[PDB]
């Protein structure tokens, strides 16, 4: 009755790992790797029914950006400077002069023979230091000497986090899901299909997700597994916070010829007063944020069970304090001002965080390599929108007493799958057969 | 032997199609682009775009059920406003080039409407049977 | 198959005489012939390879050459103890193929 | 050095299955030698029936026996034999075992008469 | 499975023309391709040139009017200064590794027939109508 | 009567000059340049007659491990230490010590002047080192520096010489000779189809081929042309002859840093007794074999000549010596006491070949480049299966008198053809015509 018929054509699909092409400065590296444009993108095609399946723990878009970013950021930077010579024995003594008392210590000021365009002649120059990348010899020398010889970012490279957008290739689709609230897994019963997906901030932190989307009802408490506590908890806010940063101190930068076109950019004496960076963040603002987040969190705790926030102990600057990059400068911030409260399950104007900098970044873990970003003039302001968190678990044995929670660190991967939970991409299979009531 | 044929009227080098079709897809150098590869790069992309746009050709005709041969009568009725103009006019007395361009801002009214004519006859023959 | 075939198939002799024995192939073999010497009960013994050399334990009045279908196994001072059977055979392919053999008698 | 030497039936019936064995001494069976079969029926000429290599099978048969013959190797007893099937009268020969290296067969039996009859 | 039929005569082996012609298009490299990218450059050159290998067969399948099925009947008189043979002689008798020598030197006077051939069948169908 | 008919799928060829894929332990470079799977592989279909011809002196294959290995040993080692600095001044004397006779001045123990991670410091150290790889002045110097910088080779790249298998692309196929004993060269009656030959192992030697596969039934003894002295003989044995090798002393190695991030790894004092490197190679085995071989060689000679084996005479270490590398050292092997024979043409328990090592290898011929291999520690065995010989004539007039014969070196090609010779690429050639009573 029925002989098979081949069909082409047919509008269905499998589960893909592909990859995607990056759509949009001079400067900007994001400007500069893809040009492919975007804007007009009314492309957005409601999938009736259909119920896809998402997880976004095993999302391969998170893999490749992964992957990209790290990629462009070295290839961008690899053509500069590379300041091995830099690595000489510092004479130094403490800058001690227009001060306040929480920077004692804080700069030092080191002199040493560097090298001249001529191979055959040195000069006596000096530069102002962090301490955090200068340690003392049993004198003074890079702490990067250890494992590194290090460069130099080019001046002229720019890394503000400009969004872009992903694009799939042809014979795949993005199935981007609408399902407000959506925890990250599972059926998602409204999806629709993209060919690009929306612009996303590849901004780098820790602790706190800066710049990035809200949640557009409520505040979304999402994890791999929340029983188990060796994941960690994203938390997507649904107001933003606003965290003001600053770098006081006006400073200057030198240009010192070290080789035949060989530049090197040191700290030159600061103008004015010299004080500690520091973050505000309104302390209203704050509360309000957290009380939303526990009285979410509490949907996975025992009943008026007692929870808390704590200080991030761990043991390195990337896994206790808040880094992020702003007006081109490190930053390293104490967030224990933060993360600090009992909740007591019945309850009824500025935090400041202290903040130090650093030149001298090896960006993603790693044992070598590090850019030495070079000094910024004049002063640095930055106003941010805290848009999320990444908190743990203690995991202790339970006598109520829950847990007392930690903002902590984790590569970039968490950064990102916070925005790409919406997206899947799916391979395109146009060709399948199905019984029909006809022959040749 | 190639693009003589393009000044004749369009009717005179309606026996050149082929001529003109047949070329789309027409040591040393082998060690040369595998070091200083981005001349490799060139290479490669020259090659895949003369594919790519050969099978979007291919594709074209395939759509409208002009898949095979070099003339295919699509049955949409000519629209004496994308050219109102007599064949005599036209095929005996303009070349290709100057057709392109007399007609050149229907092309797209004028696939979209092959595509639907070739989806309605596949649609009758299953209809059919 | 490559065919081997002897000529004499008999050869009459004295000791001390000189003789010789001609091998011959159907097929051109270049030079893999070897030569036999064949006694009355007992397996043959392996004279000559190659066409023309001579193998261990065979003495020097044993030589021999030739190439393609044509070979000669010469015996020179011919001993009473060489009054045998001699036999050639061609392993330039399968089967490995013997001639007849040619029976050298004393007169 | 090497020594040769079968055993067997003097006689089979027609119709049965001749094996005969060489057994390998002053030598290993193991070796890279064409251990070979070859019988001499009475009143003629000497015909090659096969070998076996020591180290690695990969035989060589006379066609026309290829049905009826297996040539395989034992070498827990450092032993080469030859099973011949369905026997007939014109299988009545001296079976000798040779080894055979390059160009020549170095190494012979005694042989072993056998004689095809009920 | 694939070549087998390499040695058949050339009737015989008609019958796996499909065999030969479906194998044409036939993690960790996934990384060592993008770094060291010369492996890459050589592996995109040979995909590439398969791919343009098959297009070009079927284009002159296109050309030919053979376009679609495996074999296809041309018109084209044979000339037996070609092949002053007879069918039971090759078909019969023959391999195509044979064959494919024995007229090696008219693949260029055919293929150009065959051409015509074609351009000779689409005029004479628009002519038609 | 018939007229041309076109049929697409025809299974005819024409030879073909392609680039195979190549087809497979975290630190071989194979293992890591070739991930394509191959194990499942009954893919071999035997041809019906087809009687085709080959030439293994002409095969591509040969010609392209050639370039692809070379190519994947430099790529390997590229990014590696770049040793530049240690070519200094070094004050040396010899290690006299536990030694034994053979040993004497064959250990040099040198101090220099070595850099430190600073740009204003210097070290002491000092490095023991084989007298191969040091050259006196008029005081010592390495001795590559005449020509070139070398390289230190990383310690996590391993060489072991793993099998790959090399696969046809689409639209070619390997046709494989299955003729034993074919020479090399002419029409073989017997072949099959594969898409994939059998493994090799990339086994880089001189005189003695190790490691490769044996004959089917007897040892073939194959040449260009045999009638000319300017040609290599390769010889395939049917059995293998049993080679062990060893290093004794039981080295320990130091590691300086000679730069920021950049190790260089020294030699430090050996334990126990200083003694010879050494391969033993069995007696018996090793007169049969070559009993094997002359039987085989005398097709090619005069009635009863006389045919020897000689010493190896030659201007270098890769001409005169049996190269290997096998527990990551580099040995340079004596086999004088090898090739020392005469076979009378009426004939009726180890060999000790004495053995040196080096350092700076320069691998294949060239002016500069050079790997240094850093020291192993502890001690060496190496068991080998010696496979095959390449040997040369001497060429001489002829008054009886057959040439002596020579083991010797050459480039790698002649290493892998004795492997490759079974095997020939075509490109498939599936369009073509017939006359056929038909018209349309
Ligand atoms: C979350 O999102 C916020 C909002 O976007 C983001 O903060 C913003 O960061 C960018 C980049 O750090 C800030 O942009 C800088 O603004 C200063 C101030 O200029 C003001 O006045 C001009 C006058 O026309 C206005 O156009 C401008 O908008 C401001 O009002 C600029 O000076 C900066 O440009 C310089 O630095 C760039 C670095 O790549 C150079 O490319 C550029 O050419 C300029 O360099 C020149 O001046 C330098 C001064 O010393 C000199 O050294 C150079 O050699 C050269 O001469 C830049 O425009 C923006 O204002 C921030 N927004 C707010 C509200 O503060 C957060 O960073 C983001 N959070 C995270 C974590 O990403
Ligand atoms: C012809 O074919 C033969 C047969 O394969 C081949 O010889 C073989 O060569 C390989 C490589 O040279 C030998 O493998 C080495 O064996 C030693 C000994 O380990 C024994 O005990 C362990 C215990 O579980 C067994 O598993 C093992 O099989 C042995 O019995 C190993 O120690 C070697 O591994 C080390 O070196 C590797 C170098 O790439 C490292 O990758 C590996 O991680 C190990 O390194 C570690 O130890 C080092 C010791 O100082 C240390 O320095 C490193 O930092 C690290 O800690 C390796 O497995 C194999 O045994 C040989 N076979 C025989 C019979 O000897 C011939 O070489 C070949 N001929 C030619 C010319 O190619
Ligand atoms: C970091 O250390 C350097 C090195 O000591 C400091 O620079 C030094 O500053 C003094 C005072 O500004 C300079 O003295 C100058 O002497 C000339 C002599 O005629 C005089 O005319 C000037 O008015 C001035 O007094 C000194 O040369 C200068 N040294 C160098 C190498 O430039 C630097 O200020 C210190 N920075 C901080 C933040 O402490
Ligand atoms: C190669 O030459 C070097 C350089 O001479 C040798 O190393 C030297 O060995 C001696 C003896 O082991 C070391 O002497 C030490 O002195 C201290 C002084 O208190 C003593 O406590 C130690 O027990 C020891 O005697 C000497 O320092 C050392 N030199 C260096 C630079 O390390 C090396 O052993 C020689 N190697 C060979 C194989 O000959
Ligand atoms: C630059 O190099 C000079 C030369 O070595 C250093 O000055 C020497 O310092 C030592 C320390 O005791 C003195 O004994 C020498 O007499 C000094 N020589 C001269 C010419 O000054 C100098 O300190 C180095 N400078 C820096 C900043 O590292
Ligand atoms: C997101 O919410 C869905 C509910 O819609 C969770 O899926 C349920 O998980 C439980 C676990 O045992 C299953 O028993 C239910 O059958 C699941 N529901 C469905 C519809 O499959 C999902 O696990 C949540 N995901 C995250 C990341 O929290
Ligand atoms: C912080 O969040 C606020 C609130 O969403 C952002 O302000 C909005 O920016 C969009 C951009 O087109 C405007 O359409 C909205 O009207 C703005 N809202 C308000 C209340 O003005 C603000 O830009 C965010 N800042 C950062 C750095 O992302
Ligand atoms: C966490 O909260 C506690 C309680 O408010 C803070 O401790 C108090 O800090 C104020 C600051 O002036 C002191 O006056 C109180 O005496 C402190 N309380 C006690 C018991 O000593 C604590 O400092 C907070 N931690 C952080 C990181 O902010
Ligand atoms: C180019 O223009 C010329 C005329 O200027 C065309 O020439 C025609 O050639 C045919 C050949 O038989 C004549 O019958 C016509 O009468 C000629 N035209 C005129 C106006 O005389 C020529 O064909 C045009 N283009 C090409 C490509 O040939
Ligand atoms: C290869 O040659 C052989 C003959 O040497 C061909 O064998 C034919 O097989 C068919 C099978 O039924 C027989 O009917 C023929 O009589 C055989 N030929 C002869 C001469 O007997 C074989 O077909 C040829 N090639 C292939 C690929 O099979
Ligand atoms: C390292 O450098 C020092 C400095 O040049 C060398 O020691 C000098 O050797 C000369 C040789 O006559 C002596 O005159 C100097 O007095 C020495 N100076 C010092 C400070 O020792 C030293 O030998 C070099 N070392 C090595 C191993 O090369
Ligand atoms: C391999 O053996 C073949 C024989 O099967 C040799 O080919 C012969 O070479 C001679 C040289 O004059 C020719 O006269 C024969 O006609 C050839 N025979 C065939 C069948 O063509 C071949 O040269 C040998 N090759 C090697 C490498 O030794
Ligand atoms: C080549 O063979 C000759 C002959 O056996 C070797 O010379 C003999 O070596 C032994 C070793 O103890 C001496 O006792 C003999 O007196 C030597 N013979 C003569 C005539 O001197 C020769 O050494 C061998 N060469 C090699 C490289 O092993
Ligand atoms: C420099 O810092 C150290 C750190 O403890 C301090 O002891 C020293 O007194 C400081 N020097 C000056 C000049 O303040
Ligand atoms: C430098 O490396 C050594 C290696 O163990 C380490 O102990 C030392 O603490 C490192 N220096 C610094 C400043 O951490
Ligand atoms: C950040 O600066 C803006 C500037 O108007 C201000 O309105 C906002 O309150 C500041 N935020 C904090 C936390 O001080
Ligand atoms: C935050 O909540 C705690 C809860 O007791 C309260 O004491 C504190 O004053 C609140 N802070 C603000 C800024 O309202
Ligand atoms: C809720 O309270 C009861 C009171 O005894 C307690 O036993 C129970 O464990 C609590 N539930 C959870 C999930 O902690
Ligand atoms: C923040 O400063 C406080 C001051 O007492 C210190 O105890 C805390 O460990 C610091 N935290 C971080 C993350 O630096
Ligand atoms: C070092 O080797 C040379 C080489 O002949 C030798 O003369 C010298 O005596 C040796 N030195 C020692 C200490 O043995
Ligand atoms: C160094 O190069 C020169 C160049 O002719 C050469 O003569 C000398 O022998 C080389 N050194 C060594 C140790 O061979
Ligand atoms: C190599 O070592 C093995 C280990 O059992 C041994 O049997 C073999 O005889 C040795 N070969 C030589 C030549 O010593
Ligand atoms: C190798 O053959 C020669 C030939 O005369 C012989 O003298 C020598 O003893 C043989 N060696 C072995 C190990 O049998
Ligand atoms: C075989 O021996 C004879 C004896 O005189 C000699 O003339 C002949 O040249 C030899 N053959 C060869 C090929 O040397």
């Amino acid at each position: 009755n029925l002989w098979v018929t081949v069909y082409y054509g047919v509008p269905v699909w499998k589960d893909a790992e592909t990859t995607l092409f990056c759509a949009s400065k001079k400067h900007n590296v994001w400007a500069t790797h893809c040009c492919v444009p975007t804007d007009p993108n009314p492309q957005e095609i409601h999938l009736e029914n259909v119920t896809e399946e998402f997880n976004m723990w095993k999302n391969n878009m998170v893999e490749q950006m992964h992957t990209d970013i790290i990629s462009l950021w070295d290839q961008s930077l690899k053509p500069c400077v590379k300041l091995t010579p830099l690595c000489v024995t510092l004479q130094c003594t403490n800058v001690t002069n227009n001060i306040t008392d929480d920077m004692r210590g804080e700069l030092k000021n080191c002199s040493f023979n560097m090298t001249t365009e001529l191979r055959d002649k040195k000069q006596k120059v000096y530069s102002l230091f962090y301490r955090l990348d200068v340690v003392q010899i049993n004198e003074y020398r890079l702490i990067n000497c250890n494992t590194s010889a290090i460069t130099q970012a080019c001046p002229k490279v720019s890394f503000e986090p400009i969004p872009i957008h992903y694009c799939a290739p042809a014979g795949f689709a993005i199935l981007k899901c609408k399902d407000k609230k959506f925890n990250g897994t599972g059926p998602c019963p409204s999806v629709s299909t993209v060919q690009c997906t929306h612009g996303i901030k590849p901004v780098v932190s820790t602790q706190l997700l800066l710049n990035g989307s809200l949640a557009e009802e409520e505040v979304m408490i999402r994890s791999e597994n929340i029983t188990n506590n060796a994941k960690n908890i994203l938390v997507q806010f649904n107001t933003p916070v606003q965290i003001n940063c600053t770098r006081p101190n006006n400073n200057t930068r030198k240009s010192i010829r070290i080789g035949p076109g060989q530049w090197f950019y040191a700290t030159g004496d600061i103008i004015g007063d010299i004080r500690q960076a520091h973050c505000n963040v309104s302390k209203a603002t704050w509360n309000e944020t957290l009380g939303k987040v526990v009285k979410q969190l509490r949907k996975h705790f025992g009943n008026n069970t007692i929870i808390r926030f704590a200080n991030s102990s761990g043991g390195d600057l990337e896994v206790t304090t808040h880094s992020f990059n702003c007006g081109g400068e490190f930053f390293y911030c104490n967030t224990s001002g933060l993360f600090n409260s009992t909740w007591i399950s019945n309850t009824s104007d500025s935090i400041t965080l202290p903040c130090r900098i650093k030149q001298i970044i090896n960006m993603w873990q790693r044992i070598g390599q590090a850019m030495y970003a070079p000094p910024i003039q004049g002063v640095i302001r930055c106003v941010s929108n805290i848009t999320g968190l990444i908190l743990t678990r203690d995991g202790g044995s339970t006598n109520s007493t829950t847990e007392t929670f930690r903002p902590g660190g984790g590569d970039m991967r968490d950064n990102w799958r916070s925005e790409l939970y919406k997206y899947k991409v799916v391979k395109i299979e146009p060709l399948g057969v199905a019984p029909t009531r006809c022959k040749r | 032997g190639f693009l003589g044929a393009a000044g004749s009227t369009m009717g005179a080098a309606s026996m050149t199609l082929t001529v003109q079709a047949r070329n789309l897809l027409s040591p040393e150098c082998q060690q040369h682009l595998l070091k200083l590869t981005v001349w490799g790069i060139k290479q490669l992309q020259a090659r895949v775009l003369a594919v790519e746009r050969y099978l979007r050709d291919q594709q074209l005709l395939g759509i409208w059920g002009c898949s095979g041969k070099l003339i295919c009568c699509t049955n949409v009725p000519w629209n004496s406003s994308w050219s109102n103009r007599n064949l005599s006019e036209i095929w005996d007395n303009m070349t290709w080039l100057q057709w392109d361009k007399e007609i050149s801002n229907y092309t797209q009214i004028i696939y979209g409407l092959l595509e639907e004519s070739q989806n309605q006859q596949e649609k009758n023959e299953q209809d059919l049977l | 198959d490559i065919v081997m075939t002897q000529s004499p198939s008999s050869l009459s002799a004295s000791v001390g005489d000189t003789v010789t024995i001609t091998c011959r192939a159907s097929q051109d073999i270049t030079n893999d012939l070897a030569w036999y010497q064949q006694k009355p009960g007992k397996a043959p013994k392996a004279l000559i390879y190659y066409a023309s050399n001579l193998e261990s334990g065979v003495p020097s009045r044993f030589s021999g050459s030739g190439a393609g279908t044509d070979f000669t196994l010469t015996i020179s001072s011919l001993q009473p103890e060489d009054f045998a059977l001699y036999y050639c055979q061609q392993h330039n392919n399968y089967p490995l193929t013997f001639g007849p053999g040619t029976k050298v008698d004393i007169k | 050095q090497v020594q040769l030497q079968e055993s067997g039936p003097a006689v089979v019936q027609p119709s049965e299955t001749l094996s005969l064995t060489c057994a390998v001494s002053g030598g290993s069976i193991s070796g890279g030698y064409g251990w070979t079969w070859i019988r001499q029926a009475p009143g003629k000429a000497l015909e090659w029936i096969g070998n076996i290599y020591g180290h690695s099978g990969s035989t060589n048969y006379k066609s026309s026996l290829k049905r009826r013959l297996t040539i395989s190797t034992d070498t827990s007893k450092n032993q080469f034999s030859l099973k011949l099937t369905s026997v007939t009268a014109a299988d009545t020969a001296v079976y000798y075992c040779a080894r055979w290296s390059t160009a020549d067969f170095d190494y012979w039996g005694q042989g072993v008469l056998v004689t095809v009859s009920s």
